[PDB]
RNA sequence: AGAACCUUACCAAAUCUUGACAUCCUUUGACAACUCUAGAGAUAGAGCCUUCCGGACAAAGUGACAGGUGGUG
RNA sequence: AAGUUGGGCACUCUAAGUUGACUGCCGGUGACAAACCGGAGGAAGGUGGGGAUGACGUCAAAUCAUCAUGCCCCUUAUGAUUUGGGCUACACACGUGCUACAAUGGACAAUACAAAGGGCAGCGAAACCGCGAGGUCAAGCAAAUCCCAUAAAGUUGUUCUCAGUUCGGAUUGUAGUCUGCAACUCGACUACAUGAAGCUGGAAUCGCUAGUAAUCGUAGAUCAGCAUGCUACGGUGAAUACGUUC
């Protein structure tokens, strides 16, 4: 349990690290390498202190509940300002300039025939 | 639908009219020698110009005319011959050369063939008397084989079509034979007539 | 709209063991002309067959195919039987063959070969089953001959 | 441009038209057809009349506008 | 194409990107080769004439 | 102390028989010839819509063919060298010195 | 000395072969045969001929080899190596030519053709 | 076989009417890249100012005339 | 260090000219014919493999927007210039493709093997800087010389162990690079994070007979920049054709 959420107990620490919100592959390999742990030890088979300084590395680098409201705000003032990208967040469209004549279901939801 | 022969010939048993190289400057000299052309063809219209070739080397632009009415060309004094000369040259900032060439037959010659029957036919003769006595008069002189096509609004016809008549042989998916193809346009007043020919005067 | 019979391809025996039906067994098995990979997961499964049943590899491969090999089959016209050539026996049983392996459960296309050519050996696999099926129906219709 | 080494771009009449008249506190609504102009602090609290097409949208900024080009504020396609 | 259209593409352009190629037999737009500043049509028909150096159709 | 002479043309044949003429020169002249060398052909293809409009699936492909040629003078002589600068060649054949 | 020198070709492989009287070692681009070829079969592919002829491990054999693939190149090796006892022993032809290895495997890939999307692929199609 | 501008043929807005482009006809040049000002520009206002051989060439005016990716395959 | 240079033109290669393949020879089926089958020789055997080449005709098929053109139409506009915006929209339906759904695999490190093209204000080597796309200096090269440009699949080792996952990469946040006067509408790529559907697809439907299909990359035209399209190249490399009932 690191960052106040449970990572896999059987699943290597480089991997089960990247259950972690805000922590990727490459994240996750420049934490394991700045506080020394083994690359392949299980989370399971791990010391405290190890998840003591894995906790110390990882509760500076702003993830979780803090980087979700950070990319909500940034949402929403896109939105407030009544940018382009505002309107398109606010209509559910395609924000990067792609093509709605077609697919763009990831944003437009399930087809409404 | 019929690959155009001379086309299908260029480079296999017909050499190209353009003779030069060039690696940098290709463009311009293309377009030069298609200025060239064109002002050649405008001005020479009632000589019978059968076709001509141009080579460039040493900053030199060596024209051949090969035409049937060389005395035309030329002029009684080389006036004419001049003139063009000169006219190139304010063209062309290089120096050009010109040769004309005779044509003892300029009925077996396919261009000159085609601008006949389209010149008859916008002086409106029959599109089928002037074919027959085309074919006729190169099948005469020894031709293998002819082939004529006038397409369009024939005797002003709303309804265009074409006709064409042959005679002997002309294969044209053999490569080996040396087919002359010409196609030459009548405007006559319901339009354009299109009139197209081969011949095959044999084995050379 | 056919002239007659094209000439049939002929493959070369399989380098280690000589077997025309391995070569082809491994050219089925190939995919996207994965031919090493092909050859590499064939003998490993033949490694591990050998190794569970203490008994020569193409020995029980042999028996396999022989189990799983087709003599009657239908085709659509009512479905009317036929005898199968000899070239299509070997044909369906091997394509059976790598399909239900395929098919199979296990986690390696190596221990799915393993497994299957054993089940067939032993006469109870998927392949017996569909050459079981294949019997069943072509004796069903069997008046339509 | 985009790309940091260059400054970001805004058209250089655009940008005199904004500064003239700074100093006066009854700053007016400034006509412009640069949807591409990038929105400096000096446009805070301005009124651009940006063109769209058609007719010019009038356009007022504020900080969190800042960074931004004045045509992301004046929508160019009408649906619904 | 149009005469006023190549007379706008032979004049000089104010930027310099907003520089396009034009067939300057015809004037065609789309499908100009640089090297003979000619569209695939006239190119082809350039070519069947011999009027071209050294191109000849191909095939192998 | 060796002279490149640099042929280049889109006919084999007038390019082989250019070759052949300065080759001649050269040995008259009495230098030394090493060729010629027969250079890899440039070809170049183009590939066309063959209709005027639509109808993509049909094309047409043409190719112009570069034939490179090569001569190397290696015992040049000042006869050789006002034979070959004042050698007149076809002008299909584009000829490069290099002293 | 005594080199017995051969050419083998397959694709857009071409094998320079040399055969010295040796103890069967095969050299490849001055590499062991059995690590510049990904796979045995290869590799007995190269000693059929020897086979076929019944002079295995007579033989050292000096590869100067380029072009294509690895199986392009080892079948190309081949070639040469059966042109090479060829030219060591013509008795060996009746051998060579029944097995089949004095062939030059003239198949080639096929150009692609415009409209297509390969060579034969055609664009899938569709009625309406 | 290459739509951010151009392309581009469509639309809005700001603009021109022998015209963006061609030939003839009258006058005759220093035309015009270049710097200033106003404009989103196109363009307008004064300078600077540099070319030219019996005439190439290039500017101003007028009338013929130009122009159309407008229709009918 | 290197075919790097001294040397050689053996080999390969390059590209001109030539030889070769014609049912030629032999034996069977066949009406001693044609032809089909098999064999010898040959690198190649049965139009060896492909390309170009497309008759008389059919669809008043397409193109007046490549070009030309009869007639009609506008000419203070249906002509012309410029800035900005359309052509990139989006409850939807269809065609063609790219990416996947995984263990014949993903990730990590090491190490091989192609062919065909392009390069003048263009190909940009090495070196230094940045994790990165890229930036500074800058050699060579108008080409069998230099560069683009280390091919990938593959092979060998470690790891995952059948999980919507170490699969898959859409979606969007932030921060960069490059071209262009200018990436908002509306470029590509890069770093970090986010991590949707999708767990081989109903009716139906498509391509392909061999170096073919399938997979893997590579190059080029257009082009400042922009390719999952198009046109070429090679690497690995299958299955099946009984038959003409439908
Ligand atoms: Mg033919
Ligand atoms: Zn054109």
């Amino acid at each position: 349990r690191i960052a106040g959420v449970d990572i896999p107990r059987e699943k290597r620490v480089v991997i089960s690290l990247t259950y972690i919100y805000g922590i990727g592959t490459s994240t996750a390999q420049k934490i394991l390498e700045e506080a020394n742990v083994s690359a392949d030890t299980r989370v399971k088979d791990l010391t405290d202190d190890e998840l003591g300084r894995i906790r110390e590395v990882v509760d500076g680098y702003k993830v979780e509940g803090d980087l979700r409201r950070e990319t909500n705000l940034n949402i929403k003032r896109l939105m407030e300002i009544s940018s382009y990208r505002g309107i398109r967040h606010r209509r559910g469209l395609p924000v990067r300039g792609q093509k709605t004549k077609n697919n763009a279901r990831t944003r437009k939801g399930p087809v409404k025939t | 639908q019929k690959i155009n022969p001379i086309g299908l010939r260029v480079g296999i048993i017909r050499d190209w009219e353009a003779k030069w190289y060039a690696e940098k400057d290709f463009a311009s000299l293309l377009h030069e020698d298609l200025k060239i052309r064109k002002f050649i063809d405008n001005e020479l219209k009632e000589a019978s110009v059968s076709h001509v070739e141009i080579e460039r080397a040493a900053n030199r632009i060596n024209i051949a005319i090969h035409t049937g009415k060389p005395g035309m060309v030329i002029g009684k004094g080389g006036s004419e011959i001049e003139k063009l000369r000169n006219k190139l040259n304010a063209l062309t900032d290089k120096k050009v050369h010109i040769n004309v060439i005779e044509i003892k037959k300029v009925d077996l010659d396919a261009r000159l063939v085609a601008e006949n029957i389209a010149r008859q036919l916008e002086n409106r003769a029959s599109f089928r008397r002037v074919q027959k006595q085309a074919i006729t008069r190169a099948m005469k002189l020894g031709a293998k084989g002819i082939k004529t096509q006038v397409s369009g609004r024939l005797g002003g016809a709303d309804i265009a079509r074409a006709e064409q008549y042959s005679e002997g042989t002309v294969p044209l998916h053999t490569l080996r034979a040396d087919i002359d193809y010409a196609h030459a346009e009548a405007d006559t007043t319901y339009g354009k007539l299109g009139v197209k020919v081969w011949i095959y005067r044999g084995e050379v | 709209p056919r002239k007659g019979s094209v000439p049939k391809r002929d493959v070369l025996p399989d380098p280690i063991h000589n077997s025309k039906l391995v070569t082809k067994l491994i050219n089925k098995i190939m995919l996207d002309g994965k031919r090493g990979t092909a050859q590499r997961i064939l003998y490993s499964a033949f490694d591990l067959v050998e190794q569970r049943s203490g008994r020569d590899a193409l020995e029980v491969f042999e028996e396999a195919i022989n189990n799983i090999m087709p003599v009657l089959e239908v085709k659509a016209r009512y479905q009317v039987p036929v005898e199968v050539r000899p070239e299509r026996r070997t044909t369906l049983g091997l394509r059976w063959l790598v399909n239900y392996a395929r098919l199979r459960g296990e986690k390696t296309m190596e221990d799915r070969l393993a497994n299957e050519i054993l089940d067939a050996a032993n006469n109870t696999g998927g392949a017996v089953k569909k050459r079981e099926d294949t019997h069943k129906m072509a004796e069903a219709n069997k008046a339509f001959a | 441009a985009r790309s940091i080494k260059k400054g970001p771009f805004v058209d250089e009449h655009l940008m005199k038209k904004v500064e003239a008249q700074e100093g006066s506190e009854k700053k007016q609504v400034i006509k412009t057809w640069s949807r591409r102009s990038t929105i400096f602090p000096n446009f805070i609290g301005h009124t651009f009349a940006v063109y769209d097409g058609r007719k010019h949208v009038p356009v007022y900024v504020t900080e969190d506008m800042v960074g931004h080009k004045l045509g992301e504020f004046a929508p160019t396609r009408t649906f619904k | 194409a149009k005469t006023s259209m190549v007379a706008k593409q032979q004049k000089k352009q104010k930027y310099a990107v907003r520089e396009y190629t034009r067939c300057e037999r015809c004037g065609r737009p789309h499908s100009v080769y640089r090297k003979f500043k000619l569209c695939r049509i006239c190119f082809r028909e350039l070519a069947y004439k011999g009027q071209i150096p050294g191109v000849r159709k191909a095939s192998w | 102390q060796k002279i490149r002479i640099r042929l280049k043309a889109y006919d084999h044949r007038v390019i082989d028989q250019s070759a052949e003429k300065i080759v001649e020169t050269a040995k008259r002249s009495g230098a030394d010839v090493s060729g010629p060398i027969p250079l890899p052909t440039e070809k170049s293809v183009y590939t066309i819509i063959r209709a005027v409009h639509k109808y993509k699936d049909s094309r047409e492909q043409f190719e112009q063919r570069t034939h490179k040629r090569l001569i190397d003078i290696v015992n040049p002589t000042p006869k050789t060298v006002d034979a070959l600068m004042g050698l007149n060649l076809p002008s299909g054949v584009d000829i490069e010195i290099k002293l | 000395q005594v080199e017995y020198r051969g050419t083998g070709r397959r694709k857009n492989s071409v094998a320079r072969v040399r055969l010295v009287p040796g103890e069967g070692n095969i050299t490849v681009n001055n590499r062991d045969v059995r690590e510049y070829l990904p796979f045995e079969s290869l590799i007995l592919d190269l000693n059929q001929p020897f086979d076929v002829t019944e002079t295995k491990g007579n033989y050292d054999v000096l590869v100067n080899v380029h072009g294509g693939g690895f199986t392009g190149q080892a079948q190309a090796i081949r070639h040469g190596i059966a042109r090479a006892l060829l030219e060591a022993d013509p008795e060996y032809r009746g051998s060579l030519k029944r097995a089949g290895l004095l062939t030059r495997d003239p198949r080639m890939k096929e150009r692609k053709k415009p409209g297509l999307k390969a060579a034969r692929r055609s664009p899938q199609f569709s009625k309406r």
